[PDB]
């Protein structure tokens, strides 16, 4: 009866932003970006990339409870390098890698 | 009753397999372990569908509406 | 609701679906387990009362109990089973995962600790990142037989400035035990902090545990063949001793202990030998079980089970008994129709040789059902009577 | 509940992508806590899981009859013949990170029974309901909306 | 450079391929996608005109929900909440209907093939109930005896698995890596020896033996992933790979946009 | 015994309990339905007035 | 920043008791007859055979709390390059046994080390976090 | 041959021939 | 190990 | 249903305890747990 | 599959739980363990068939 | 079963012999003449009824071919001997000492007894198809599970409870794991 509607797993809420960027006080140059309507599938993907970057000190994420689909992602970088910029870089990386994979795969598929 | 469609784990469609299954058992006398294989149920998540299934819709049909 | 602990304040978090959700540390004081159990909630309607609850009957205030003057709440179940595995020496955690673990500690400062191993590779030990959960300025030392400042067996426990030095966290440390970690944090840092502790320790251990994985299976209950034959004979000789006692007393050559009737002294001895046998068998099964046996892992952590369990799964079920005696004679001069009259052999009077893993012969099974019934009956009586004392 | 006297509620539900999964692609429909087994000392709940797993593969239902010659080793051998680990342990990967679990999970079919008790029939919450005519204290019972 | 893919087995129902030169996460991210977030067509609603059957009505509408449909072109069918009409139309939905009247004295069988598409499809390939049987019948919805009649209308809409599993395009997905234990992500439970007891995995053949005489390499990372994918048939398997990849790609893109607009 | 020393009362809710790891020790999850049923009579004052107004 | 202690030892005994990844090492000094070492190393990383000689060093800082550890970037000169196996820890106990024989105890994340010898030698070790360095 | 002793599995055939005759709830009916 | 129901085939092929 | 049909009752030597004579006559396993434990019996 | 074995009264299915009692006509002896002057009682409950 | 010493050959043996058995299954699989059945078995003095009173004076063997004849893998359970030469009667099958509820339990020998009791009680309240005709009948609170499944692990006795025709549950892939702590 009280089961929340299934579509709330993905459909964005009413006037509810996709991201939220909150600077964290405890450590300098570090910031936490809450995502809405996301889960591991997207979350773990980025964090791996964020760790490939030499210039990124700390990256981690957590889904604070399995009911709600959202998570927090925390980045920390060396000074003078905007964490948001870092996240942009990680995304541009992934999108590249995927597009490459698609090309390579369809290529391999035609040979069958 | 009546042939669960798809499958409670893997999601492979198990519905249509049912008729051909009974066909094989009645016609060819093949044992289940062979039948399910020839039907192409590789995993045992599927296999338990067909094998364990109990079909009561037959015993329901025999009542007059 | 027989404890003052059994009614406690709480701080509402509205969540969907149906059941009340609550952390598992609090499952013990309620004497609660989650299968079909229900819990009445009561909202105070007056600001005054609302205050009283927060300031008196709150859960963080209830951690220490006046009954046994120790913690009544402590790490339990999967969390406790995991935390042991986490604090082992063999455990190490790579960078990527150490980060996430740290970030699960809500109040963590933002300071990555220096990895316990550098070059080759960074590696954090388990104790190291667990210490993140523990608040600073805590000092604990506990020494056991075999414990030494090196502690080769990793017995005991030591913590300095909220850093685990050695010792493996388990029941006698993080559990409800008298001198436990919890018991100390409560006094040192105040209860309001001690509560926050549980949340930290759990969210970490639980996290690393879902990525480590844990389980159990029949392979855990199976003992290697040489052990099996060793158990077998170890019983057989016991039966042999019993048989000799039988022959002796049949020949009237036995002298009963004073104050004890002849047949009393006979039964007394026979049972003595038997329980000695079952025990000696169990010990063998334990010694055999290697360090990666899951059940053994659960017992060593102390989460569930105990020695006697592995005794009965891997080794022997032992003597079944009704009313503190061996199985009596329902039929004239025999326990079951399958035995000739006046047969006192422990097979006849209800010793159960086979372990649950091997299964029981029928006349064994029946006996074991009799014992079980005694266990259900008296339990119903004790419960019904004890409450009427409590009143 | 099982046929073995195991009874439990549902803790939570996950979807396919979030459950652990075997290399062969099977995902478990249900997961239970290891700590159930040792305390309760129900081995049959294990044995059945194994025996079933064989019956599943071979396509021949198993005989669980109480007193027979069927032995655990006998089953283990049969299972090994189908190429799975002979004790029923199986390598699983975590759902979230897609990484092998340092421990292997005892995994297989088992037969379960749903029970009458259902949360919807139980939950109720009262504030200012009707009062019994006699004592003018809240009525008894959920259907009567008592406190 | 980027990943490379080698297809070992390509059938109608299955693709098996080795994916390589990719961090673990990207892989797992993929299979999670294909299991969940790929769009698909499915029956989202039922209107039962007349049901004399023994099967409970919603029991039927359940089975109809599970019946795979042809999703090839689903890309261009909009979501329900996206289209501005009231309830449905030919833009956001496809209408199917079924008439079953038991004729013979012997038991009559309602098949998936008996659905018929009444709604204009604008010449796009969608909604045909898929028959992978050799005999050409398909899913068995319900049985009828003589006077028992079933007549109903189904409204098929677009959706994804996370909403309800009846949209899941992919059957079980075999994921594996490091068939030998070289990376040591797993320690083996055993009785006497682990090597003898633990079965040799088939994919082991495509990698080198462990070479027992060696010290442990701690630098290596997981790649060379073994993926077998199985489509329900509502999408051809190659499309399952491609589309899943694309969907994930659009998702990350959405992240990038959210950053862009701030 | 029945009607004085203890009694059946209002403002109470009963349901199954199940465990959650992600909750702090002292909390409890209370399902939305029950929440929407039970109620606490707070008093209007300058501080809460805006928040209450929104609730109404 | 500078070495607190150095020596070459030789392994007397290796114990893989109960543990797969950590062995306990009984090693004696090449030089001072009164200097002993008991230590627990990860073997899977840094394998060890008995009778092997081991260069051992402490060096309280690798420079040439309150400081967040960082992934070494690249081209960074950390010292530690010479030494094959590096650990980090703290002395949790100073035990005065006899005469000039002093023993210190360094916990490294739960891997234990007992260092012992002439009071002349070891005076540089007080309560601070120590790095442990080994090669060969 | 017909006069040979019987194996254990055989015994089930007897039990079948029992319930065919009696039925599960027969004592009530008789 | 399992329960034998193929006794219809066995008793038909023997009698 | 079936277990309910065969179910046998004893109106209120310790009767509740399972007795040796019950061998083969009365189920050792099936009993209700509660005040009526061991007083109810199954064939 | 219906097993019968019950009665229908007022459109509800009633069953008779087998009622139990001690045999009639059998001699029984029992000790009296208490101060009561009777050391042994011999009961017989007699009833026609 | 009625055991008889009287024999052409040596020791004691059950009166029932294979010939009778095949003569029964002829009846069963058939549906030739006179329908050899339980009544027949009882009239010919092969099988006998025994109460608790007469149970005093007799001696019973658990398995016919184990304990009748006069004379080992480690897995099998340990058994007693045949030394008693006087067996008057032999048990049909020991499993029959279980009631209906317990019969559904697989391998009840391997369970601690109270878990058999708790199962005996809980098994009564499970959902499952109670009667084929529910559709045509009216009563308060009927419960029917959509897709019943007959268990993979079965007890032979289930054949006579119709439990394969009216199953109460569903086989489900189950892993014993400590996973998310939930
Ligand atoms: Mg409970
Ligand atoms: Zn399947
Ligand atoms: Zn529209």
């Amino acid at each position: 009866m009280n089961a929340p509607d299934r579509f709330e797993l993905f459909l964005l809420g009413e006037g509810e932003s996709k991201l939220k960027i909150d600077p964290d006080t405890k450590a300098p140059n570090a910031v936490v970006i809450t995502f809405e309507k996301e889960d591991h599938t997207l979350g773990n993907l980025i964090r791996a990339e964020l760790l490939n970057d030499r210039k990124v000190l700390f990256a981690a994420y957590k889904v604070e409870h399995p009911f709600f689909a959202r998570f927090k992602l925390r980045i920390q970088t060396t000074e003078g390098y905007d964490p948001k910029d870092a996240l942009k870089n990680a995304c541009n990386s992934i999108i590249n890698k995927l597009g490459a994979l698609k090309t390579n795969f369809e290529t391999e598929w035609n040979l069958q | 009753m009546i042939v669960p469609v798809r499958c409670f784990s893997c999601g492979k469609v198990v519905g249509d397999k049912w008729e051909s299954y009974l066909n094989l058992l009645q016609e060819d006398e093949l044992d289940e372990g062979t039948a399910l294989s020839r039907l192409g149920l590789k995993r045992y998540c599927c296999r338990r569908m067909i094998l364990t299934h109990v079909d009561l819709i037959e015993k329901f049909l025999r009542y007059n509406p | 609701s027989l404890h003052k602990m059994s009614m406690m304040a709480h701080r509402v978090k509205v969540i969907p679906y149906s059941t009340f959700r609550l952390n598992l540390s609090v499952t013990s004081p309620y004497n609660a387990d989650f299968d079909g159990d229900e819990m009445n909630l009561h909202v105070p309607q007056s600001e005054e009362t609302r205050a009283e609850l927060s300031q008196l009957c709150a859960v963080p205030l209830q951690i220490v109990s006046p009954q046994s003057n120790k913690p009544c709440m402590g790490i339990v179940q999967d969390t406790l089973c995991g935390i042991r595995k986490l604090t082992l020496r063999d455990t190490f955690i790579e960078l990527d995962q150490v980060l996430n673990m740290l970030y699960w500690v809500p109040d963590w400062d933002g300071v990555i600790p220096t990895p316990a191993i550098i070059k080759p590779k960074p590696l954090w030990s388990g104790k190291q990142i667990l210490s993140v959960a523990i608040p600073n300025g805590i000092h604990l030392q506990r020494f056991d037989e075999g414990t030494t400042l090196l502690s080769p067996k990793d017995n005991g426990m030591l913590i300095i400035d909220g850093q685990i030095i050695f010792g493996v966290v388990e029941k006698k440390t993080v559990g409800s035990s008298n001198g436990g970690l919890i018991h100390v944090v409560t006094r040192e840092k105040g209860p309001q902090v001690c509560a926050k502790l549980f949340g930290n320790i759990q969210k970490v251990v639980n996290f690393w545990l879902l990525h480590n994985g844990f389980s159990t299976g029949i392979g855990d209950t199976i003992a290697d063949g040489p052990t099996m034959r060793e158990i077998t004979e170890t019983i057989a000789e016991a039966k042999k001793k019993v048989l000799d006692v039988t022959k002796e007393a049949q020949a009237n050559l036995l002298t009963a202990k004073h104050g004890m009737t002849l047949r009393e002294s006979f039964e007394d001895n026979v049972v003595r030998f038997l329980n000695e046998a079952r025990d000696k068998a169990g010990r063998l099964a334990e010694v055999n079980l290697k360090d990666l046996n899951n059940v053994k892992q659960m017992v060593m952590a102390g989460s569930k089970g105990s020695f006697i369990n592995i005794a009965q799964m891997s080794a022997c079920v032992g003597q079944q008994s009704v009313e503190g005696k061996r199985i009596a004679f329902g039929f004239v001069d025999r326990t079951l129709p399958h035995f000739s009259k006046d047969d006192y052999s422990p097979e006849s009077k209800g010793f159960v040789e086979n372990s649950y893993l091997r299964g029981l012969t029928p006349q064994e099974f029946f006996f074991h059902a009799m014992g079980g019934r005694e266990g259900l009956i008296d339990t119903a009586v004790k419960t019904a009577e004890t409450g009427y004392i409590q009143r | 509940a099982s046929r073995h006297g195991q009874k439990g509620t549902i803790g939570i539900t996950y979807r396919r992508e979030d459950m652990p999964f075997t290399a062969e692609g099977i995902v478990p429909d249900l997961i239970i806590n290891p700590h159930a087994i040792p305390s309760r000392m129900t081995v049959a709940h294990l044995i059945e899981c194994l025996l079933s797993k064989v019956a599943a593969l071979s396509g021949n239902e198993g005989d669980a009859s109480p007193f027979t010659d069927i032995t655990v080793e006998g089953i283990s051998k049969l299972l090994r013949e189908h190429g799975y680990q002979s004790r029923g342990f199986e390598v699983m990967y975590n759902g979230h990170t897609g990484k092998k679990l340092m421990a292997q999970i005892f995994f297989g079919p088992t037969y379960y029974q749903r029970l009458r008790h259902m949360v919807d029939d139980k939950i109720h919450a009262r504030a200012r309901g009707p009062m019994q005519v006699l004592t003018r204290q809240p009525v008894e019972g959920r259907s009567r909306d008592g406190g | 450079e980027g990943p490379q893919v080698k297809i070992r087995e390509a059938s109608k129902d299955n693709v098996d391929f080795i994916l390589s030169n990719v961090d673990l996460a990207m892989a797992n991210s993929l299979r999670r996608v294909m299991i969940a977030e790929i769009p698909t067509l499915a029956i989202d609603s039922v209107e039962v005109e007349t049901n004399t059957t023994v099967l409970a009505d919603e029991f039927i509408a359940h089975r109809l929900g599970l019946i795979p449909l042809q999703s090839m072109d689903i890309e261009q069918l909009e979501y329900s909440r996206d289209c501005f009409c009231e309830d449905h139309c030919d833009k956001c939905s496809v209408v199917l209907t079924l008439q079953a009247f038991g004729e013979s004295e012997s038991t009559t069988n309602v098949y998936s093939k008996d659905l018929v598409i009444v709604s204009n499809l604008m010449g796009r390939n969608i909604g045909h109930p898929i028959i992978q049987d050799k005999e050409g019948n398909g899913v068995l919805i319900c049985k009828l005896r003589k006077g028992q009649e079933l007549k109903l209308t189904c409204v098929a809409k677009k959706g994804i698995a996370k909403e309800h599993a009846k949209w899941g395009p992919a059957a079980a997905i075999e994921f594996e890596y490091d068939p030998w234990n070289k990376l040591k992500h797993t320690d083996y439970w055993y009785e006497q020896d682990s090597a003898k007891e633990w079965p040799q995995s088939k994919n082991c053949e495509y990698e080198d033996p462990p070479n027992e005489g060696d010290p442990f390499d701690y630098k290596a990372q997981a790649d060379t992933f073994y993926m077998n994918v199985e489509s329900v048939g509502s999408i051809p398997v190659d499309q399952v790979v491609v589309r899943g990849i694309d969907t994930l790609q659009k998702k990350v893109a959405s992240i990038l946009l959210a950053l862009t607009q701030m | 015994r029945g009607n004085l020393m203890g009694k059946r009362v209002d403002f109470s809710a009963r349901t199954v309990i199940s465990g959650d790891p992600n909750l702090e020790l002292d909390q409890v999850g209370v399902p939305k339905s029950i929440a929407k049923t039970l109620t606490y009579p707070e008093v209007v004052t300058p501080y809460n007035i805006d928040r209450l107004t929104q609730l109404v | 920043s500078n070495t607190l202690f150095d020596d070459i030892f030789q392994v007397s005994e290796v114990d893989p008791g109960r543990y797969n990844k950590v062995c306990r090492i009984e090693a004696a000094s090449t030089t001072q007859d009164q200097c002993k070492l008991t230590l627990d190393i990860n073997v899977e990383l840094f394998p060890v055979a008995a009778q092997d000689s081991l260069t051992v060093t402490i060096a309280s800082s690798l420079n040439l709390a309150t400081r967040s550890w960082r992934p070494p970037q690249a081209g960074d000169r950390s010292l530690a390059d010479d030494y094959d196996y590096v650990m980090y820890g703290t002395a949790y106990k100073f035990e005065e046994v006899s005469k000039d024989l002093i023993a210190v105890y360094y916990s490294f994340g739960g891997l234990l080390m007992r260092l012992e010898g002439n009071y002349r030698n070891l005076n540089n070790l007080k309560q601070e976090n120590a790095y442990l360095l080994i090669r060969r | 041959d017909e006069s040979a002793p019987i194996t254990a599995e055989d015994s089930w055939a007897v039990i079948s021939a029992f319930f065919r005759e009696k039925g599960l709830v027969s004592q009530q009916l008789d | 190990f399992i329960k034998r129901d193929r006794m219809r085939r066995n008793f038909l092929r023997m009698r | 249903t079936l277990s309910h049909l065969r179910r046998t009752n004893t109106p209120i030597a310790k009767p509740r305890q399972l007795h040796n004579t019950h061998w083969g006559l009365v189920c050792p396993a099936e009993t209700p747990e509660g005040q009526a434990c061991g007083l109810v019996k199954n064939l | 599959f219906d097993m019968g074995g019950y009665f229908i009264i007022n459109g509800s299915e009633k069953v008779l739980i087998a009622q139990e009692r001690s045999a009639g006509n059998i001699v029984q002896v029992f000790k009296k363990a208490a101060p009561s002057p009777i050391s042994h009682v011999a009961e017989i409950r007699s009833a026609l068939e | 079963f009625i055991v008889e010493d009287d024999e052409s050959l040596g020791h004691k043996e059950l009166k029932v012999r294979k010939g009778h058995i095949a003569k029964l299954m002829a009846t069963e699989y058939q549906d030739d003449v006179e329908e050899y059945t339980w009544s027949s078995l009882l009239n010919e003095g092969l099988v006998e009824y025994i109460d608790a009173e007469e149970e005093e004076s007799i001696l019973i063997a658990m398995q016919p071919e184990d304990l009748e004849p006069a004379e080992v893998d480690p897995a099998k359970r340990i058994r007693v001997s045949h030394h008693a030469t006087t067996f008057t009667h032999c048990e049909i099958h020991p499993s029959m000492i279980l009631g209906v509820a317990a019969s559904i339990i697989p391998f009840p020998d391997h369970n601690q007894s109270p878990r058999n009791t708790y199962q005996s009680a809980m098994g009564k309240q499970a959902m499952g198809v109670f009667l084929t005709n529910y559709n045509v009948r009216m009563d308060t609170m009927a419960n029917i599970l959509y897709y019943p499944q007959k268990p993979l692990g079965t007890t032979r006795a289930m054949e006579y409870l119709k439990f394969r025709e009216l199953p109460a549950g569903q086989n489900a892939i189950v892993a014993i794991a400590c996973y998310s702590g939930y």
